[PDB]
C-alpha cells in the first residue's frame, strides 16, 4: 500500500534550463517526505524534508514543495555538478519506525554550455610503446554526440566534459582506439555527425 | 497507588421470572488491572463465564464486565464474588432484582 | 464535540524477569471495535464491532504490526520508568496511554488527545495545541526531553489531525447504523417499599446509547442530590447501558417525586412518575 | 487505525 | 555521513555465503538494510533497533542479519545466485528519523572466477598538435581488458591525486559486447597547461584500482589470481 513514483525516470537538461521533479506517494499518513542526491557508486545523500502541504525547502539550486498527493524538487539554472539521481522517500505514521520507502529516482544530466568550441581530433602516442595510440576527439560544442562504431575491434568512448577551473576552461572529449594498428585518426569518429570546422593536423 | 473496585450486579434484560436472560458483574474504579471476579449460582461457581477486554477510564481507574446467560428461577439466588489486591478477602455482591 | 474515536493501551510489567504484557483497545465513541494482547503465542489484532469486520487482511497486519512493536518498545520503557523512579524487577508497575481524535459538531476535528500515565496517575500529557507537553515531574520532563528530540508531538499533530480523523469518518460510516442512531432510554419507575422512612422510587434508564444520560428526581424544588443514589452507568452486555437513580422519603408522597430523563436518542426530556 | 511509534518512542 | 560499511566491493561465485558490516552513525541506536539491484530503487530488507529485530521488509529466508550490542549489524547472504549482485545499503536513523546511508557494499555474483581479470593500464602522451594549437596538453588513461566492472581510477601528479581538468567515463566499455561475460575498457582524460606538460620534473600516473578476488575463493588456474590490486601507469613532462 506504500507507493512511491516519481517522474520522469530520465531527465536531460540544457545547462541552465530550469526543470520540476515529480514524486507521486500513497501512504496511511505521511510522516515526513525526503529528498536524497545519490552519485553514481555512492550511497543516498540526505538533502531535507517536508512534513505539511504548503512546507517549503531550499538548499541552493533546489527548492521542495509539500501537496497532500505529491511533492516537487524545483531546479533553478542547473549547472553539470547538479547531474546525479533524485531520490524520494517517504515515511508512515500507520507502520512502526522510521523505514523509509523509496522512488526508483529521476536520473539527471546537465548538458554543460561551452564557451569557445575549438573542435579537432588528435593522436596521442602510448608512454611505453611506439606504435600502440589513441583517437582525441576534443573542444567540441554541447550539440555535437559521438556516435558508436560497428566494428567490433574499434572503441568508441562517450563525450566527455573536464574543468580546468584554473583557467575557467571547460572542455568534451571522447577516446577511440582499435585492436589493429594503421588507424587512421582522421577517419576514428566516421559514424558521427563531426563539425565542418573540425580541425585534423598533419 | 491502589484503588478498591466498585461492584454491580445486574441483568441484561429486564428479571423475566422463568425466560431466559444475562448475568452481569460490573467491575470499575480498582487499580492495578489484576482482578478476579466469578459469578455465582447458589453459592457455587458458575460454569462458563466470559467478560469484556480490559478498558480503563478518564482516572485510569480499571473497568470490565463479567457475564454469563442465565434463565432466573424464584428460588434461585446469585452472586458476584470479586477479590483485588485492595480487599483482604473476596467480596461477595449478592444480585438483587430491584439494582 | 459529536463523535470521537480513542486508543487505550495498557503496558504492564511482570513479578519478575518476567515478559511484560501489552494491551491495546480501540473505541469509537462508546463502541469497542479492536483488541490486541501480547499474552499469547501468536498475538493479533482481532475485530469486536460487527462493523470493522469488513477491513482487508492489509489492515489488520499493520494493527498486529505496531502492536507487535509497542510490545517490544512498552518493555523497554517500563524499565527506563522503574530507573526514574529508582523501583526493584520485583514489583509490577503499569504504563497507561490514552490517545485519539475528536471530531467536530460538524465533523472536522475539535481536538486531539494523547495522555499517559504511571501506576494510574498523570505521567506525561501532550497539550491542546499538540505542540508542548505537560510533565509532571522530573522524571517525566526525562521523557518530554525524549520526545521533543524524536519529534513526537509533530508526529502526533499529523496522526490527529489527518489519519485518526480521515478512519474514524470511515468507521462513522461503515457502522452509523450503530453508531450514528442515538438509542433512547427504556424507562419505568418502580416502588420498593419499608413502612419507616417509608418507600423507596427507583427511576430506571435501560438500553441506551451513547452512554451519556442524567437522571434526576423533582419533588419539584429541584433536582436533589443528597437524597438520590445515582448509581453510575454500567454496560449491559449488547453495546447498549443502563443507570438508574433512587429516592426514598415521600416526606409527602411518592406521587409529589417525578424522574427526569435527558438523553440524545429522546426528542425532549422525559417526566416520568411511579405508577400504581 | 492506530498510530505507528517512529523510532526512538520510548519513556 | 557517519554510516560505514565493509567490504565496499565483493565478487563471489554462485552457492557461495557473504557477511556484510555496517557501522551506524555515532549515537544512531538503529540499522535499516536496503537493497539496490542493478537500474532498479532501495528496497527494504530488514531494520534492527538497540541488538532487536523490529521492521521487516521481503528480505529473503536465504538472508539473515542481526544487530550487535555495540550496535553493529552484519548482513549474511548465503546460497548466491547472480540475480543476487546489487548495492546492499545500510542506513542509520536519526532520533528525529531521518536515514543517514553507508557508502554501500557492491556484491557481484559470478558462476565461476575463471573470467575475472584485472585491468592493464595504459598512459598516451599529449598531442604536440594540441600543444601548439591550443596550448593545452590532455593525457589519455586506457584501463583494459578487466573483469568485472568494480574498478577506481585517479590521476596523481607528482604524487598527488588531481580531479582539476579530468574526466573518466562514468560507466566502461564492453570490449567483445555479444560475450555477455565481456570484459571491460575505460578510458580518463588529464588536461593540462602546455607549460605544466612541458618542465620534465613533472611527473603523471594513472592510477586504476581493481576490486577482484581475494582471500575468498580458491585459485586453480595458470596465470596470477586476480586479487584487489592497482595497476598503474606513468608519463613525465617532456621538454620539446
Ligand atoms: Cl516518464
Ligand atoms: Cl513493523
Ligand atoms: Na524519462
Ligand atoms: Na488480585
Ligand atoms: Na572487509
Amino acid at each position: 500500500e506504500d507507493q512511491v513514483t516519481q517522474s520522469p525516470e530520465a531527465l536531460r537538461l540544457q545547462e541552465g534550463e530550469s526543470s520540476s521533479l515529480n514524486c507521486s506517494y500513497t501512504v496511511s499518513g505521511l510522516r515526513g517526505l525526503f529528498w536524497y542526491r545519490q552519485d553514481p557508486g555512492k550511497g543516498p545523500e540526505f538533502l531535507f524534508t517536508l512534513y505539511s502541504a504548503g512546507e517549503e525547502k531550499e538548499k541552493e539550486r533546489l527548492k521542495a514543495t509539500l501537496t497532500k498527493k505529491e511533492s516537487f524538487l524545483h531546479i533553478t539554472a542547473p549547472k553539470p555538478e547538479d547531474s546525479a539521481t533524485y531520490l524520494c522517500a517517504v515515511q508512515d505514521l500507520g507502520t512502526s519506525g522510521s523505514r523509509l520507502t523509496f522512488g526508483e529516482g529521476t536520473q539527471l544530466t546537465v548538458n554543460p554550455n561551452i564557451q569557445n568550441p575549438d573542435p579537432a581530433v588528435y593522436q596521442l602516442r602510448d608512454s611505453k610503446s611506439s606504435d600502440k595510440s589513441v583517437c582525441l576527439f576534443t573542444d567540441f560544442d554541447s550539440q555535437t554526440n559521438v556516435s558508436q562504431s560497428k566494428d567490433s575491434d574499434v572503441y568508441i568512448t562517450d563525450k566527455c566534459v573536464l574543468d580546468m577551473r584554473s583557467m575557467d576552461f571547460k572542455s568534451n572529449s571522447a577516446v577511440a582506439w582499435s585492436n589493429k594498428s594503421d588507424f587512421a585518426c582522421a577517419n576514428a569518429f566516421n559514424n558521427s555527425i563531426i563539425p565542418e570546422d573540425t580541425f585534423f593536423p598533419s | 497507588i491502589q484503588r478498591t473496585p466498585k461492584i454491580q450486579v445486574y441483568s441484561r434484560h429486564p428479571a423475566e421470572n422463568g425466560k431466559s436472560n444475562f448475568l452481569n458483574c460490573y467491575v470499575s474504579g480498582f487499580h492495578p488491572s489484576d482482578i478476579e471476579v466469578d459469578l455465582l449460582k447458589n453459592g457455587e461457581r458458575i460454569e462458563k463465564v466470559e467478560h469484556s477486554d480490559l478498558s480503563f477510564s478518564k482516572d485510569w481507574s480499571f473497568y470490565l464486565l463479567y457475564y454469563t446467560e442465565f434463565t432466573p428461577t424464584e428460588k434461585d439466588e446469585y452472586a458476584c464474588r470479586v477479590n483485588h489486591v485492595t480487599l483482604s478477602q473476596p467480596k461477595i455482591v449478592k444480585w438483587d432484582r430491584d439494582m | 464535540g459529536s463523535h470521537s474515536m480513542r486508543y487505550f493501551y495498557t503496558a504492564m510489567s511482570r513479578p519478575g524477569r518476567g515478559e511484560p504484557r501489552f494491551i491495546a483497545v480501540g473505541y469509537v465513541d462508546d463502541t469497542q471495535f479492536v483488541r490486541f494482547d501480547s499474552d499469547a503465542a501468536s498475538p493479533r489484532t482481532e475485530p469486536r464491532a460487527p462493523w470493522i469486520e469488513q477491513e482487508g487482511p492489509e489492515y489488520w497486519d499493520r494493527n498486529t504490526q505496531i502492536f507487535k512493536t509497542n510490545t517490544q518498545t512498552y518493555r523497554e520503557s517500563l524499565r527506563n520508568l522503574r530507573g526514574y523512579y529508582n523501583q526493584s524487577e520485583a514489583g509490577s508497575h503499569i504504563i497507561q496511554r490514552m490517545y485519539g481524535c475528536d471530531l467536530g459538531p460538524d465533523g472536522r476535528l475539535l481536538r486531539g488527545h494523547d495522555q499517559s500515565a504511571y501506576d494510574g496517575k498523570d505521567y506525561i500529557a501532550l497539550n491542546e495545541d499538540l505542540s508542548s507537553w505537560t510533565a509532571a515531574d522530573t522524571a517525566a520532563q526525562i521523557t518530554q526531553r525524549k520526545w521533543e528530540a524524536a519529534r513526537v508531538a509533530e508526529q502526533r499533530r499529523a496522526y490527529l489531525e489527518g489519519l485518526c480523523v480521515e478512519w474514524l469518518r470511515r468507521y462513522l460510516e461503515n457502522g452509523k447504523e450503530t453508531l450514528q442512531r442515538a438509542d433512547p432510554p427504556k424507562t419505568h419507575v418502580t416502588h420498593h417499599p419499608v413502612s419507616d422512612h417509608e418507600a423507596t422510587l427507583r427511576c430506571w434508564a435501560l438500553g441506551f446509547y451513547p452512554a451519556e444520560i442524567t437522571l434526576t428526581w423533582q419533588r419539584d424544588g429541584e433536582d436533589q442530590t443528597q437524597d438520590t443514589e445515582l448509581v453510575e452507568t454500567r454496560p449491559a452486555g449488547d453495546r447498549t447501558f443502563q443507570k438508574w437513580a433512587a429516592v426514598v422519603v415521600p416526606s409527602g408522597e411518592e406521587q409529589r417525586y417525578t424522574c427526569h430523563v435527558q438523553h440524545e436518542g429522546l426528542p425532549k426530556p422525559l417526566t416520568l412518575r411511579w405508577e400504581p | 487505525h492506530p498510530v505507528g511509534e517512529a523510532d526512538y518512542f520510548e519513556y | 555521513s557517519g554510516v560505514t560499511q565493509t567490504p565496499k566491493h565483493l565478487i563471489t561465485a554462485t552457492g557461495q555465503r557473504v557477511t556484510l558490516r555496517c557501522s551506524p552513525r555515532s549515537g544512531d541506536l538503529s540499522v535499516y538494510w536496503y537493497q539496490q539491484s542493478l537500474d532498479q530503487g532501495l528496497q527494504f530488507l530488514i531494520q534492527y533497533y538497540n541488538g532487536e529485530e523490529r521492521a521487516k521488509g521481503n528480505i529473503l529466508e536465504r538472508f539473515s542479519a542481526q544487530q550487535f550490542p555495540d550496535l553493529h549489524s552484519e548482513l549474511n547472504l548465503s546460497s548466491l545466485e547472480l540475480g543476487d549482485s546489487a548495492l546492499y545499503f545500510c542506513a542509520s536513523s536519526a532520533r528525529s528519523g531521518e536515514l543517514f546511508f553507508g557508502e554501500g557494499s557492491r556484491l557481484t555474483v559470478l558462476e565461476d572466477l575463471k573470467n575475472v581479470f584485472p585491468p592493464e593500464v595504459a598512459v598516451f602522451e599529449p598531442s604536440e598538435a594540441e600543444i601548439s594549437h591550443t596550448q593545452k596538453a590532455t593525457l589519455v588513461c586506457l584501463a583494459t581488458g578487466f573483469y568485472p566492472d568494480h574498478v577506481e581510477l585517479s590521476w596523481w601528479v607528482n604524487g598527488k591525486e588531481v580531479h582539476s581538468g579530468v574526466c573518466t567515463d562514468p560507466q566502461p566499455l564492453k570490449e567483445q559486447p555479444a560475450l555477455n561475460d565481456s570484459r571491460y575498457a575505460l578510458s580518463s582524460r588529464l588536461r593540462v597547461s602546455a607549460t605544466f606538460w612541458q618542465n620534465p620534473r613533472n611527473h603523471f600516473r594513472c592510477q586504476v584500482q581493481f576490486y577482484g578476488l581475494s582471500e575468498n575463493d580458491e585459485w586453480t588456474q595458470d596465470r596470477a589470481k586476480p586479487v584487489t590490486q592497482i595497476v598503474s601507469a606513468e608519463a613525465w613532462g617532456r621538454a620539446d
